[PDB]
């Protein structure tokens, strides 16, 4: 079993920037794939960014060139660098992890609110 | 729940065949290829690691190199079918497919490998042209162990000497040899039957003319 604790959310104005952090404690691994999802209010949860064990990345079209997902395996930390924030970036951001070590399972954070003022 | 289905959890596969083993997962509309993750493992070996619509070959165990493929056309119809070419006894074991697509589940599949003595090499040597004594030899490889029954053309049982060794050409496979020493004439027929212990494969041996190119 694994815990994900997201942090860094808050109030930023459009064109601004911030780093989200997710601290992963428990049965983690550099072989686990990790992700950032977000849910705008009464919209559907969407995939933002994805990082494989091999450090290979996918980004949803609306954040390509603005957001960067990276991992620090030593510190069990996942990062999202968000540049050139837009009001539609406003959402709860959730950290996500696909565990394989004990069993095959995915884990969710509780999320961190990002608010982009115009 | 998002649940991975397996239409069968047990495959009996013939040595040297190709097998396709299936994991079924729900797919409603066009699939987010990006979101989809498929792993296939046998025990501690990684076979297929499909992430961000591509395979990571760098992580695949060497014993599955060039012989394992995920059928990507099937992925659209909710099908994670693993095909393995040229199946050997080392491919026997428990397979796990693991899928993440709006949730995450795995299923176990047992593969058994059947290795019959269906291929028989034969050799007929004259021992002494005078007595007309010949040495008939059949050999085949398979698993498990086999006895060899020698029969005359009238299907009477004759006594041969069998030798069982571990195959050198492969692994876990037995190499079985039986020779019959008998006084016989040109065009007489003998049969050797490989009968696995714990199916019956028969070869026909026809006595040829005495060779005229022979030393004293
Ligand atoms: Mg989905």
């Amino acid at each position: 079993e694994v815990q994900l604790v997201e942090s860094g959310g808050g109030l930023v104005q459009a064109g601004g920037s911030l780093r989200l952090s997710c601290a992963a404690s428990g049965s983690i691994s550099s072989r686990d794939v990790m992700r950032w999802y977000r849910q705008a209010p009464g919209k559907q949860r969407e995939l933002v960014a994805s990082i494989s064990s091999g450090g290979g990345t996918y980004y949803v079209d609306s954040v390509k060139g603005r957001f960067t997902i990276s991992r620090d395996n030593a510190e069990n930390t996942l990062y999202l660098q968000m540049n050139s924030l837009k009001p539609e970036d406003t959402a709860v951001y959730y950290c996500w992890d696909l565990g394989h070590r004990p069993y095959f399972k995915d884990y969710w954070g509780q999320g961190t609110q990002v608010t982009v003022s115009s | 729940m998002f649940t991975v289905t397996v239409p069968k959890d047990l495959y009996v596969v013939e040595y040297g065949s190709n097998m396709t083993i299936e994991c079924k997962f729900p797919v409603e509309k066009q699939l987010d290829l990006a979101a989809l993750i498929v792993y296939w493992e046998m025990e501690d070996k990684n076979i297929i690691q499909f992430v961000h619509g591509e395979e990571d070959l760098k992580v695949q165990h060497s014993s599955y190199r060039q012989r394992a493929r995920l059928l990507k056309d099937q992925l659209s119809l909710g099908n994670a079918a693993l095909q393995i070419t040229d199946v050997k006894l080392q491919d026997a074991g428990v397979y796990r497919c693991m899928i993440s697509y709006g949730g995450a589940d795995y299923k176990r599949i047992t593969v058994k490998v059947n290795a019959p003595y269906n291929k028989i090499n034969q050799r007929i040597l004259v021992v002494d042209p005078v007595t007309s004594e010949h040495e008939l030899t059949c050999q085949a490889e398979g698993y498990p162990k086999a006895e060899v029954i020698w029969t005359s053309s009238d299907h009477q049982v004759l006594s041969g000497k069998t030798t069982t060794t571990n195959s050198k050409r492969e692994e876990k496979l037995f190499n079985v040899t039986s020779t019959l020493r008998i006084n016989t004439t040109t065009n007489e027929i003998f049969y050797c039957t490989f009968r696995r212990l714990d199916e019956n494969h028969t070869a026909e041996l026809v006595i040829p003319e005495l060779p005229l190119a022979h030393p004293p």
